[PDB]
């Protein structure tokens, strides 16, 4: 038995299995088959954690985990000795996301939290943590996320059911409020920006209402077409999703413990896939 | 117990249930689909492989493919394109199975979506041009015959009318046993009209058309089989006084097809225009594979439009095959295809072979991306996703070799090495790998305390022979250096000669002061300046602060 996961990102080269659980623990189960091998317990944080997300190499490679206190605990190996850098303690409810950017961004973590805030965590070779804070939805954040479809945003969605495109300035190393996007009843729980290699970028607003509208442009500045996945209530609120690199596969997690991995097919509609 | 409820009120403020799940998305494009039971809590799951082609799995097949293609030294992009695309559907005829209508599906655009030609000049450019659709027709009515062989061959064994059998005989070409059989019920004036066919000429039309309209004002009883051989003679097998719907009841429309091109003229028309003529009398499937390819020949005109609506209309054609004819025929441009055919038939079946884990014939399929950009960003993205899938065959690195710029895939390689659990080694391969082109500055906080290791002369003078390099390459990412990179110029020639200042001492203190700064993170990288400082200035009387105490700068005192 393994507690109650809630995330497990794997690296940038698909390795390091980040199964991070209700036991307060991440348990980096370093992959080789079944011999997922454990390398180390990130014993740190003080509630469930919740999310992983791996940093993709420049440095090493730079796990940012967060959880229920507010702690986002920067770790990073010592000869693989795992260990905080620095502390992002700044988060007053539980942490949503935690999640690395491109580095034709920079290193910039990408902190939500459903106190309200978003703080673009600007990292450095000092080894500190730099929060530039926006407060995007006051019923809180539920996740952020990038925009690498050729560009540069994060989007929001939260608690008060807006999905808020925050396009690029950098006036400042945060980014402007763009456009807001509506049509929920229920939290918008995850904003699943498409990283495609292609101009066409999507947008699978799962949600606690059990509509996962993927919002469907054609283009970076394009449409916003309701075409949703599944187009009912669908069985229990849906949890985290992710679309694939190439073949746009929305992986379409729900509550009911199924993933209806549900491929493209070239009209914006959306036909089964396992 | 007391941890149940404490979990149910945070999971009641977080909006979570008790039972959650998750999979995502991983570098070779995969899931981690949660299930309870696990030790990673995980079942890593397939993702479905939609192509599954046996004969992908040869990649000889990968460099066939390689060979009938022009490969494009692109100026936009200085990536892989290609500029010529003369595609074989000939190539996967020797990996196949060879009994399936698959096979007969790839041989059918063998005849029609990639040439047949005569071989030598006949005299007259009519005559020249008419012998390529000949050749053309010759296997292409060797495919219509074969593939009605058995629904024939049926109807010869079960009872028919003498005339039936005749009729059916000529349906799998035979024109003398017709003629015998013809012969045998007394009938030697019939047996001269069967051996007419295998030709007609003009003069028996307008005869044979005579002759079933002398039948109509005549008088009751006729066969409906003698009705059919005069079909074949007015030259006109549908297009004639009777159209043949008793044979689509019984016989297919493939039974059609072989009764244009043999007895309805022998290509004093042109193929494309005589199988769209039958196209508009006859309705060939939009569902069958071996049906679209009749209709796309007969819609060579403008394919784009009738492909993107029959592509919807048929799946018992794989992602690979409506991929291929979009290559072959728009670089021979003989089927009208934007570029965005090939663009989006490119990320599709690209898509299918990364699930397959087939990376390298991904990354040949991506180049075939021929808008500009588009080459840019799947070419450089796949490659330093995946390294390992790129050397798994000589033939997966020799499009590394290609046109890609070594440069990208150690880049990648490399990329991948930098850890921090193992990185003495894989640091040093930025500068010795060299497609960083001179990144030594995370070497100087990589040696570190790994002068603490050993100290011997070329360990000692390692650092003399890859800050030697810090010139032959110019500075370039991090680089701009002989401050801190003239420590180790004089940490030598101070350990080796007693010396009284030549004033790259006076460099070295400044350069520990700051390499200090840097510690790029590790333990102590940020207290080993001094231990190398309190190796050596102590050359002279001279106590100078360190790079605390005293002792920690100088080891005089």
């Amino acid at each position: 038995h393994n507690e109650l996961i809630h995330d497990a990102v794997l690296d940038y080269y698909g390795k390091r299995l980040a199964t991070c659980s209700s036991d307060k623990t991440i348990k980096i189960f370093e992959v080789e088959g079944e011999t997922h091998k454990l390398i180390d317990t990130l014993t740190g944080h003080e509630g469930p954690v919740w999310r992983v997300d791996w940093a993709h190499p420049k440095f090493g490679t730079i796990l940012a985990s967060c959880s229920y206190d507010g702690k986002v605990l920067i770790w990073k190996e010592e000869n693989g000795r795992w260990s905080q850098i620095a502390v992002h303690a700044v988060h007053s409810a539980s942490v949503n996301s935690v999640q690395w950017a491109p580095h034709e961004y920079g290193p910039l973590l990408l902190v939500a939290s459903s106190d309200g805030k978003v703080s673009v965590v600007e990292f450095k070779e000092n080894g500190t943590t730099s929060p530039i804070i926006i407060d995007a939805h006051a019923i809180g954040v539920n996740s952020a996320s990038w925009a690498p479809a050729t560009s540069r945003k994060f989007v929001t969605g939260g608690a008060d059911n807006l999905v808020k495109i925050w396009k690029y300035n950098s006036d400042a190393q945060t980014y402007v409020l763009e456009s807001t996007l509506e049509g929920h009843s229920d939290w918008v729980r995850d904003v699943a920006w498409s990283p495609t290699v292609l101009l066409r970028s999507y947008l699978a607003s799962v949600s606690q209402d059990r509509t996962c509208i993927i919002w469907t442009q054609d283009n970076e500045q394009g449409p916003w077409k309701k075409t949703l996945l599944k187009e009912e209530k669908f069985p229990d609120v849906l949890w985290r999703a992710s679309w694939s690199l190439s073949g746009n596969v929305l992986a379409l997690s729900g509550g009911d413990n199924k993933v209806t991995l549900w491929k493209e097919n070239l009209e914006g509609k959306w036909e089964p896939a396992g | 117990n007391d941890e149940i409820d404490n979990a149910k009120l945070i999971m009641k403020e977080r909006r979570f249930t008790a039972s959650y799940t998750f999979a995502k998305f991983s570098t070779g494009s995969m899931l981690l689909t949660k299930d309870i039971v696990g030790k990673s809590g995980v079942s890593i799951k397939r993702l479905p492989t939609e192509l599954q082609r046996k004969f992908l799995f040869d990649d000889v097949y990968l460099d066939k493919e390689i060979e009938k293609v022009t490969i494009e030294a692109r100026k936009s992009n200085p990536y892989p394109q290609i500029s010529e695309s003369s595609l074989l559907f000939k190539d996967a005829l020797d990996y196949m199975e060879k009994t399936s209508s698959d096979y007969n599906l790839w041989k059918l655009s063998s005849i029609l979506f990639d040439p047949v030609s005569y071989p030598y000049k006949t005299d007259n450019d009519q005559v020249k041009m008419a012998l390529l659709k000949k050749e053309r027709h010759c296997r292409l009515t060797s495919w219509i015959v074969s593939q009605i062989g058995p629904e024939i061959e049926e109807k010869i064994r079960n009872s028919s009318n003498e005339i039936e059998q005749i009729f059916l005989y000529l349906l799998l070409n035979d024109v003398v046993r017709a003629s015998k059989l013809a012969i045998e019920s007394k009938n030697g004036h019939l047996s001269v009209l069967i051996s007419y066919l295998g030709s007609n000429d003009p003069r028996i039309r307008d005869l044979a058309e005579l002759q079933l309209q002398k039948w109509s004002t005549g008088g009751c009883s006729i066969d409906k089989n003698i009705s059919k051989i005069y079909k074949l003679l007015s030259g006109s097998p549908f297009e004639g006084l009777f159209s043949l719907k008793e044979l689509e009841s019984e016989f297919s429309w493939l039974c059609l097809l072989n009764l244009t091109l043999c007895y309805g003229q022998i290509d004093e028309y042109s193929l494309e225009s005589l199988v769209q003529s039958h196209l508009d009398k006859f309705s060939l499937p939009y569902d069958d594979p071996i049906g679209v390819i009749f209709q796309l020949y007969a819609a060579n005109e403008n394919t784009e439009k009738l492909y993107k609506e029959v592509r919807q209309r048929t799946n018992a054609l794989d992602v690979q095959f409506c991929w291929y004819l979009i290559q072959t025929l728009r670089f021979n441009g003989t089927r009208v295809f934007s570029k965005e055919t090939s663009d989006e038939a490119t990320f599709a079946f690209a898509a299918q072979l990364e699930f397959a884990q087939l990376h390298g014939h991904s990354l040949f399929v991506s180049c075939f991306l021929n808008d500009d950009k588009a080459a840019e960003d799947t070419i450089k993205r796949l490659v330093m996703r995946e390294i390992t899938l790129l050397r798994a065959s000589t033939n997966d690195h020799i499009l590394n070799r290609l046109k890609i710029p070594s440069q990208l895939i150690f880049n990648a390689q490399a990329l991948k090495d930098r850890y921090e659990g193992n990185y003495l080694s894989e640091v040093q391969n930025l500068l010795l790998g060299s497609s960083y082109d001179l990144a030594e500055m995370a070497i100087v906080t990589s040696l570190g305390p790994r002068l603490l290791l050993s100290n011997n002369p070329v360990q000692n003078n390692e650092l003399k022979t890859l800050r030697e390099i810090l010139n032959e390459f110019p500075d370039s990412e991090r680089d701009k250096w002989s401050v801190s990179i003239n420590v180790f110029e004089v940490y030598l020639k101070l350990v080796l000669d007693n010396v009284e200042t030549q004033e790259t001492i006076d460099s070295l203190i400044s350069g520990m002061k700051i390499f200090y700064d840097q510690y790029k993170h590790c333990r102590e990288v940020a207290a080993c300046c001094n231990v190398m400082s309190q190796e050596i200035v102590s050359k002279i009387l001279e106590k100078n602060n360190p790079s605390l105490g005293q002792p920690e700068k100088a080891y005089l005192r």
